[PDB]
């Protein structure tokens, strides 16, 4: 969990 | 009477939703490849991972998000994922949008291997939503407030998220007389509608099973966000 979710957050 | 704050915020969220559009070389894909289940599939999965993509873009910029609780940032999104999707698609059915390409995008849900118990009510939800005759600035605000729901599990600092919607639903609420003050119960109207969209949660959980025993994947965004094992 969150792993990818996070990566798109940050940008 | 619609606030110049209102005003701002609402031609800002405009900006986020209009700024959400996914490429036509994708989309493209509704119209042209082969009809059959498995196609049928694969392409309902590549729609919804670009467009869980493009959901976070749009999540992102919803004004005080950027600074809520990490935690609580990915508790929104998993816990919104499914009801914002099927709005999307309620907007893409109701007003025929171009590049949602409907009636072939009817087709291919209705032969991905989802049992009628869920075909049947969906549909029926899609038909109520246009019935609404809502503008794109309703659709909008209602995916906004859809995010920012402060009821999802695993929320620490729920108040913190009512403080970033219920601006969204006040502003919805003036757009209702604003925008319709023939019918008076329209904006109750709406958040019946929210109620009911809630129901599709459990049937998505069942639907991800089903095409899971029939050995179907998702991508590993999917995976995360709907919380696929
Ligand atoms: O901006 C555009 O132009 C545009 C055009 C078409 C388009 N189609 C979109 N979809 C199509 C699909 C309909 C619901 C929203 C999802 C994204 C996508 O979800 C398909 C889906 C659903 C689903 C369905 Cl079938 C109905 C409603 C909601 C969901 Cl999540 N469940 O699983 C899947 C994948 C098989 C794993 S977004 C979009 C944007």
């Amino acid at each position: 969990d969150h792993q990818l979710l996070r990566y798109l957050l940050d940008k | 009477e619609l606030t110049p704050d209102q005003q701002t915020l609402l031609h800002f969220i405009m900006d986020s939703y209009n700024k959400q559009r996914m490429p036509q070389e994708i989309t493209n894909k509704i119209l042209k490849e082969e009809f059959s289940a498995e196609e049928n599939f694969l392409i309902l999965t590549e729609m919804a991972t670009n467009h869980v993509q493009v959901l976070v873009e749009f999540t992102k910029k919803l004004p005080g998000f950027q600074t809520l609780d990490h935690e609580d940032q990915i508790a929104l999104l998993k816990g919104s994922a499914v009801e914002a999707m099927f709005l999307r698609s309620a907007e893409i059915f109701n007003k025929k949008l171009p590049s949602g390409h409907s009636d072939l995008l009817e087709e291919r849900i209705r032969n991905s291997g989802i049992s009628d118990e869920y075909i049947t009510p969906m549909f029926s939800f899609y038909k109520s939503i246009g019935e609404l005759k809502m503008t794109q600035e309703e659709y909008a605000l209602l995916t906004a407030i859809v995010i920012l729901s402060p009821d999802r599990q695993y929320i620490k600092d729920r108040e913190a998220v009512e403080k970033l919607q219920e601006p969204l639903l006040d502003v919805l609420q003036k757009l209702c007389k604003i925008h319709q003050p023939e019918n008076p119960q329209h904006f109750a109207e709406l958040l019946g509608r929210l109620t009911e969209l809630r129901t599709f949660n459990h049937h998505h959980a069942e639907m991800l099973m089903s095409w899971r025993v029939n050995d179907h994947k998702f991508t590993p965004l999917l995976e995360e966000i709907w919380d696929v094992q």
